[PDB]
């Protein structure tokens, strides 16, 4: 196998509530270890690792980078936060819910954005939570989500079954009926 | 991309004010420096604005900024002779550090000469040299000097000297051949 | 461990000396904005509907892969020329979809824990190469700063065919497959 | 029309108090190998070349952060190539001159990458062939008796003669010191026949002394005319002496009353 060396350099922006605190932070990687990090909390460069001891010492003094780095914050982040993030935010995609048996039902709620969910299952009007097992969100890595949340059932004649689905772009939970054939 | 820059040249009394206008294409054009080049030197920064401000003035230099027209200027007032030189604006965005810079314009100071006597002088002769040579001296700077209609004689523009523990200027303008009825009697012109 | 409503990336900036090569992405929350096209020194986005918010100079790009370059080979020194592991990644493979025959569905096959990032992702239906209908992502970022990476097949789920994705890495001591049929 | 930013990299570290090329000037001919360095302002990450064909302004041709080159895309041609091993002092290396790449070279570097602060330049001057090279001949000229009960005042005149191709540094220096105090160079040289593309050039200055110091026996003044001009290594087989880079001077001694 041929030798490789990494280099990694993230400029990373962590917002919260709305834009009043915004927290800058830039990265610098050596394979997969971070050894200089700027940190908008902490002030200046900091060494995560011996190796990063110098780089920061010497950036530290450099009245131009240290400015440069601080203003960042307001310079960058939350530019593009005017930019693209408020407008990605306000991005809204409906889930698809579907029923399938595969005694086990499995609630199949997909292509939605953005990623907060909540999933109920119901047999007759009640709710049913000892027989459920949910999936982690699952990334589909276009601008997607989907969850997979099984009800563990033992169906009768009579029976209905009954998904249900919250999401930020629906105004009204979803329902999805499943009779027991 | 480019950077247009107005006017090409410039010439002004010393004492007036001068101003230069630039304007560029790209609106994401963020900082916008200007230069002084004098001649056989490079450019040297002299004053730079960036997009969040309209205004910035340093000492007898002013520069402006209309982000909303792509116009941008330069203003020198109370100019001085040690002004002459070509400036250019230029213009950099975020992403691209690199200048593209303006057409040039080349500021030209002419220097209010105090007391002006007008008088031609003959230097003498070097030991090695064939030649003789005419100086025109201590003129106004209003007053012209004409180019040699003759092959074999040979004179310069005029050019203004400092000295510079006085409140001394004056200007120069030489005439010299080797043509053997070269009289420095009136080698120039005029009034 | 920093709490926040949301986390992007303005830059990742990956080089690497293997090549050498280079990739330069914005993530919002998980999901790649837009890349550099490196090569034809271009902003490109994968996601056509995400230009609707904020373009980008190619040329910040190509500046800071510079000074990765640049970086790389000091940061090698400090370091003694210690190469980086190679890690082993999991491959698995779903549908966007419920599948319903004869309803066009696209097929995800994910790939994490990717270190270095260099990996060929092709798949294969009946056992042959099929490169019609295949399209991916961009390395993605990871906050153990190794990457993953996922490529999608649409298809027409049938009677019978069967699909496989096959990974093939410098973790893996053969080219990986990982199975999935209707 | 909306652009976002981004977290811009930095160079890590592991020349001067200004930016400084030398020589000022360089002259070939055609089809040689032409190399122009560049000092860097100590410190300074970022490296830019640009060329400035004399009449308009500066154009871009390549930019270094750190060793690594961010944007070569002003490169004229594939002749053009830059370097700059330590991420320090760089290099421009011109490969198979011809007469269309006659520029001044100007370099300018910085801190980060933003704002940039020039060098004196280097003026490439590439010619058919070095046939007509010629050094000058300086001659300095003493003040006016009448100029000096007149004025009080000592104007000498100092003039170079014969030289190609044009652009020499002119200037003079008193009691071994260089002075600008008084000093008028020519701001353009003149062609002594105007009718040739094979033209001569000639170049006056003036330094105007006070008359007690002109008076002053024991003041050496002296004219020094800068020339560039080929380098001792290269090939010369014309009648004539080779004309080499080489100061040529003028001098004159006070003289009492
Ligand atoms: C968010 O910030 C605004 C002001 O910036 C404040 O009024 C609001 O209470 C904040 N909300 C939270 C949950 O901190």
């Amino acid at each position: 196998s041929p030798e490789d060396f990494v280099y990694q350099f993230k400029g990373l922006c962590y917002f919260t509530n709305g834009t009043e605190r915004v927290r800058g932070v830039t990265r610098h990687i050596y394979n997969r270890e971070e050894y200089v990090r700027f940190d908008s909390d902490v002030g200046v460069y900091r060494a995560v690792t011996p190796q990063g001891r110098p780089v920061a010492e010497y950036w530290n003094s450099q009245k131009e980078v240290l400015e440069g780095a601080r203003a960042s914050v307001d310079r960058v982040c939350r530019h593009n936060y005017e930019v693209a993030y408020r407008g990605i935010l306000q991005r809204r995609v409906e889930p698809t819910v579907t029923i399938s048996p595969s005694n086990l039902l499995i609630c199949s709620v997909t292509d939605f954005y953005p990623s907060q969910i909540k999933v109920r299952w119901f047999r007759n009007d009640q709710e049913e939570t000892a027989g459920v097992v949910s999936t982690p969100l699952i990334r589909n890595g276009d601008w997607t989500f989907q969850i997979l949340v099984m009800l563990e059932m033992t169906p009768q004649r009579g029976d209905v079954y009954t998904c249900h689905v919250e999401h930020p772009s629906l105004q009204s939970p979803i329902t999805v009926e499943w009779r027991a054939q | 991309e480019n950077v247009e820059q107005h006017p090409s040249t410039l010439s002004v009394q010393e004492g007036d004010s001068a101003v230069i206008k630039c304007t560029y294409s790209d609106s994401a054009s963020n900082y916008f420096p200007w230069y002084k080049q004098e001649l056989g030197k490079r450019p040297q920064l002299i004053i730079d604005i960036r997009s969040n401000v309209g205004e910035k003035k340093d000492q007898r230099i002013a520069v402006t900024l209309n982000k909303t027209a792509k116009h941008f200027s330069l203003h020198i007032t109370e100019t001085q002779p040690e002004d002459s030189a070509v400036y250019f604006c230029a213009a950099s965005s975020f992403g691209n550090e690199k200048l593209t810079f303006g057409t040039g314009t080349r500021l030209t100071i002419i220097p209010n000469i105090q007391n002006p006597d007008p008088a031609v002088y003959q230097l003498r002769d070097s030991k090695s040299s064939d030649k003789s040579v005419c100086l025109f001296t201590d003129f106004d700077s209003q007053t012209n000097v004409s180019q040699s209609k003759d092959s074999d004689v040979y004179i310069t523009d005029k050019c203004v000297l400092d000295m510079r523990s006085m409140d001394f200027k004056s200007n120069s303008a030489v005439a010299w051949s080797n043509k053997s009825d070269f009289a420095c009697a009136n080698a120039f012109n005029n009034s | 461990d920093i709490v926040a409503d949301h986390v992007a990336s303005c830059g990742v900036n990956l080089y690497q000396f293997y090549g050498p090569s280079g990739q330069y992405t914005h993530e919002f929350d998980g999901d790649e904005q837009f890349y550099v096209d490196l090569e034809r020194k271009e902003t490109a986005w994968r996601w056509p509907e995400f230009s609707k918010f904020g373009g980008f100079d190619p040329q910040g790009a190509l500046r800071n892969m510079a000074v990765a370059k640049h970086n790389l080979n000091i940061m090698i020194k400090r370091y003694n020329s210690t190469a980086a592991t190679n890690e082993v990644p999991e491959v698995t493979v779903f549908s966007k979809s419920p599948v319903t025959l004869g309803q066009p569905n696209t097929l995800i096959c994910l790939v994490d824990n990717i270190f270095p990032p260099v990996v060929n992702i092709t798949w294969l239906s009946n056992g042959q190469s099929v490169t019609e209908g295949v399209s991916e992502t961009s390395f993605l970022s990871k906050s153990d700063h190794s990457f993953f990476k996922i490529s999608y097949l649409t298809f027409l789920p049938s009677a019978d065919e069967i699909y496989d994705c096959k990974v093939e890495h410098w973790g893996l001591d053969q080219p990986l497959l990982k199975h999935w049929e209707p | 029309r909306l652009l976002m930013l981004f977290a811009k990299d930095v160079v890590s570290r592991n020349g001067g108090a200004g930016v400084s090329q030398t020589p000022s000037n360089k002259v070939t001919e055609k089809g040689k190998y032409v190399e122009l360095r560049c000092d860097p302002i100590s410190g300074h990450t970022a490296l830019y070349w640009y060329r400035q064909s004399l009449g308009q302004g500066p154009e871009f041709l390549i930019y270094f952060q750190g060793t690594g080159a961010a944007d070569d895309s002003g490169l004229p041609n594939d002749r053009f190539f830059a370097v700059r091993p330590e991420g320090s002092v760089s290099t421009l290396k011109i490969q198979r001159t011809e007469r269309g790449d006659s520029a001044v070279y100007l370099c300018a570097t910085s801190a980060l990458g933003d704002t940039q602060y020039f060098g004196p330049g280097t003026r490439l001057t590439v010619l058919e062939d070095l046939k007509n090279v010629f050094p000058p001949e300086v001659a300095v000229f003493e003040p006016s008796e009448a100029e000096i009960s007149h004025t009080q005042k000592a104007t000498l005149v100092c003039l170079a003669t014969g030289f190609y191709p044009d652009h020499v540094e002119l200037s003079w220096w008193v009691n071994g010191k260089e002075v600008h105090s008084g000093v008028c160079t020519d701001p353009q040289p003149l062609k002594e026949q105007p009718a040739l593309n094979d033209s001569r050039y000639s170049l006056s200055s003036r330094l105007r002394v006070s008359a007690t110091f002109w008076q002053n026996p024991r003041n050496h003044f002296r004219c020094q005319v800068q020339f560039y001009g080929l380098s001792e290594n290269d090939e010369w087989t014309q009648d004539r002496a080779k004309p080499v880079t080489q100061i040529v001077s003028a001098e004159a001694w006070g003289r009492a009353d």
